[PDB]
């Protein structure tokens, strides 16, 4: 058995209750701040200490009369926004499995970037939209 | 904006291209022979190269029908680009200069494709030099000319009906009080009996040190029923011996929160 | 500055070029034959390959026109590339040197081209290399020789003329007091209602979780009259049920700010 | 249906109430702050703050004879200057429908930066203008 | 009528009262400084501030025996130097009109950099000059 | 005898008591902070001062159903990490020996990144972590 890892191409991302096609996921790292304690006699104590923010930046090609993100963000006064989880998970070519899953609780997006209009290109309108949330853990 | 066919792209490049043309113009879709003893003036739209492209694709998980309990095939984005040029059998109005405009006129014209819309398609675009046109005007026998390039991106789909999976019916949900016990504090008693059971010892210990007891227990009596599972490796001259103690260790009147020990002895290792 | 054509920038080209060329120098707009037994001197202007230049676009919102209801077609801005060579049929003056400089002294004096003025035009660009031109120079028959080029850049035209629209007549606008409730408020009152309507509880609520009420209403009596449409799944025990609870919801003697229920009850939910 | 995101070729940007035209425009992104309040139990409060300033640089070439951006800017005394609406959108590419559209309320020129003359090329004279707006919405 | 952007090969540089070739003229922006006054009630106040300095760093290739940049950046002592006006403009290509004029008033230099001299390479000598004046405005 | 430097290709990475397949393994230095002490009559005294902390950052692909990364980093809760060596070692392409070998004690994971998912590419997922730890010692 070599058993290849698994291309990034294909992967779910379900935000809320409803899937939605986003053309790219970025971030989503543990992390952790350390702590250092020098002491006077010469042993050194380094010990991981509080947990870092985490911070998701993930597009999404623009959509002729959909709009999911812009609907999100609106909804923010003073600081009563809806909450709502991100699964991020990879599949096999089938589509039926879920072979590694990360799912990124209570995320609230905030700032999307609308797309940068350049009229001397071919290219695609994509949005980028900036979650911040805490707890990302991987399943199996 | 339905699922295509790389057949139904090309046949959707003849109606587009005939509405504009004159009506006396055939149009091949092979790029001609050498010689080509032929009716004069064809428009050979030629399909060089199909790929798909990467830029235009994303994260889709397959739908679900639900009148049919079916899974739904799924798309590749396959990227087609297209060769139009003009073959024959000396003015400012030159005959393949009032053909090629003919086709002009129809391809930005046609920016989004009319016989097939929504496909994503370039017109026109700036893809070449006069070294890459070298080494086409090379390949077609040394003979160069004018050549217009047109590329749409149509999505082709894959072919399965078997993949089925019915729709959510019920959700019922039952919690309960799990008990004191885990089964990480399960594992070191039964390890710590069988390293006893064996009779202790550091040269014993190191023997069973590659073998682990993982049980699946229903706890049943409420004042408990365990079974296990063995895997790992171990030496020739053990293997007999551990084997005669899980032998006994099962089927006697549960004295070892109480270890009931039961059917399941699941074997994985086989000694060395 | 008006809108071209592709043969109206190549006949520009000849009037262009044979006011400063001798009288007797035949100009070809192709590139000539192998063996071309022909009348000597020609010189072949070429046009290899014309693209769109991203360039130069911008945008545009198609214009209007008053005075016949109808709205313009645009432009796509397409760039045209030549290539002026010289063909025939060994001193400081060379016979092709004396026409190549006829030609060049009328390239960089038209800067702008004056048939056709307004074209973005390039005039003898750094475009090239050995490396691009041996390709180039392999592809006419291994025969290496001079070449100018030379672009253009003019607008072509889209042609439709049925896309109209009428000028904006009279401005009118109507202010008014909206009720205090509002389409949300309503439609819990509307599905609370149906989950009570068919008798409560939880496993009514989770079949008919995916059923949305959206009520388009007029409030008339001013002390109300709502309809709605209704869209989603549900299983195939409570879709009789449910079409049978909104059948007499509607035709009753309105007693349910009131709950006025008329015409339009829109399905677009089909039970599976 | 597949629904393939729209290109960011076509667009209409029309500043006031007059349409003109611009080679590019960027930013126009909706954006806020977080804040953070780290509980000595160990719990974490998450919320988005203050909304952060927009800021947009849109381009357009030099064409002769037509002031509209600078007659913009040279209105500016000490802070009295006259404000408009920009609602840039995204067309089909018939040029009839708007299928997405923003609108930057009560814009005002910063700065614009005159073309970069360089007289070894062949490029066309380019010139970026910097509004500075607040309230930028998406519609549909 | 299309009429395209006209390139930027083709201005006039007149510095004080003689025209003096010049190989690249950058910069020359008008710019503003932002003021917000954030209320405690929640509305927001954005309006242009103090005008910010506009600075023009301008090139030229080194021309045997003429001294047109030395002799006015000789001339500083203490704060005395003479100031003169610039005027950039771009032309159509038959050299007649000017279809769009910036002129830059009171023009000082703070700075020329001599041509970067290295003996590997066939290039021109060039030498920039940094000017640093007040009040650009464009005309038509 | 010429004795050629070996390729980096060839390495053993043991987390632990496992081996586990790695695709990168970057850092791992030791280093030294430098203690200046100018005189007042002329001479220098500059001695290697206090160990810089040593930093380790290793990648590797994403495998399918093989949790070996997060099921290390989870068991972090306030301080208290199971902490465990790490020794990168160079083998000849037999495999049987080890021809220059490092290891790292005292190793426990700050950080790990999940892998940058882009859907418009035909790369593999592959997440960092990052190690932090003491005494960084080669063997022979």
């Amino acid at each position: 058995a070599v058993e290849y890892p698994i291309p990034v191409y294909r992967f779910i991302v379900s935000v809320g209750d409803e899937k939605i096609p986003f053309n790219s996921v970025s971030g989503l790292d543990i992390s952790y701040d350390t702590i250092e304690y020098r002491d006077g006699v010469g042993n050194w104590f380094k010990m991981p200490g509080q947990s870092q923010s985490t911070n998701i930046t993930l597009r999404k090609g623009v959509f002729p009369g959909k709009t999911e993100l812009f609907d999100w963000i609106n909804s923010i006064q003073l600081n009563q926004v809806e909450k709502k989880d991100i699964t991020i998970s990879l599949t096999n070519d089938a589509g039926t499995e879920l072979l590694m899953t990360w799912n990124v609780s209570n995320a609230f997006p905030t700032s999307l970037t609308s797309p940068s209009f350049d009229a001397t290109s071919n290219d695609i309108a994509v949005q980028e939209i900036t979650l911040m949330a805490d707890r990302v853990i991987m399943q199996a | 904006l339905n699922t295509q066919t790389i057949i139904d792209v090309n046949k959707a490049m003849d109606a587009m291209l005939r509405a504009y043309l004159n009506q006396d113009i055939a149009i091949r879709f092979d790029l001609p022979e050498l010689d080509t003893m032929q009716s004069d003036a064809m428009v050979s739209i030629f399909l060089y190269d199909i790929h798909e492209d990467l830029q235009l694709r994303s994260a889709e998980s397959r739908g679900f029908d639900v009148y049919a309990g079916r899974l739904l095939p799924g798309w590749v984005n396959i990227k087609c680009n297209y060769l139009i040029t003009y073959w024959e059998a000396s003015q400012p109005d030159n005959q393949a200069i009032q053909v090629m405009s003919q086709v002009l006129n129809a391809l930005i014209n046609n920016r989004q494709l009319a016989g097939i819309p929504g496909a994503y398609t370039q017109v026109v675009p700036p893809k070449e030099s006069l070294n890459s046109l070298g080494n086409f005007w090379q390949s077609l026998g040394n003979r160069p000319r004018l050549s217009l390039n047109y590329s749409v991106t149509v999505p082709v789909s894959l072919n399965d009906g078997q993949d089925s999976a019915t729709p959510v019916t019920a959700v019922s949900s039952t919690v309960e009080q799990t008990a004191s016990l885990s089964q990480e504090v399960v594992s070191h008693a039964l390890r710590e009996l069988l390293i006893t059971e064996l009779g202790g010892g550091e040269d014993n210990r190191l023997v069973l040190s590659k073998v682990e007891l993982s049980a699946v227990k229903e706890t049943m009596t409420q004042d408990m029923i365990i079974l296990l599972s063995v895997s790992g490796i171990t030496r020739q001259e053990y293997l007999k011996e551990i084997d005669n103690i899980f032998d006994r260790w099962v089927n006697n009147a549960e004295v070892i929160c109480g270890i009931r020990i039961e059917s399941i002895t699941k074997d994985n290792l086989v000694g060395i």
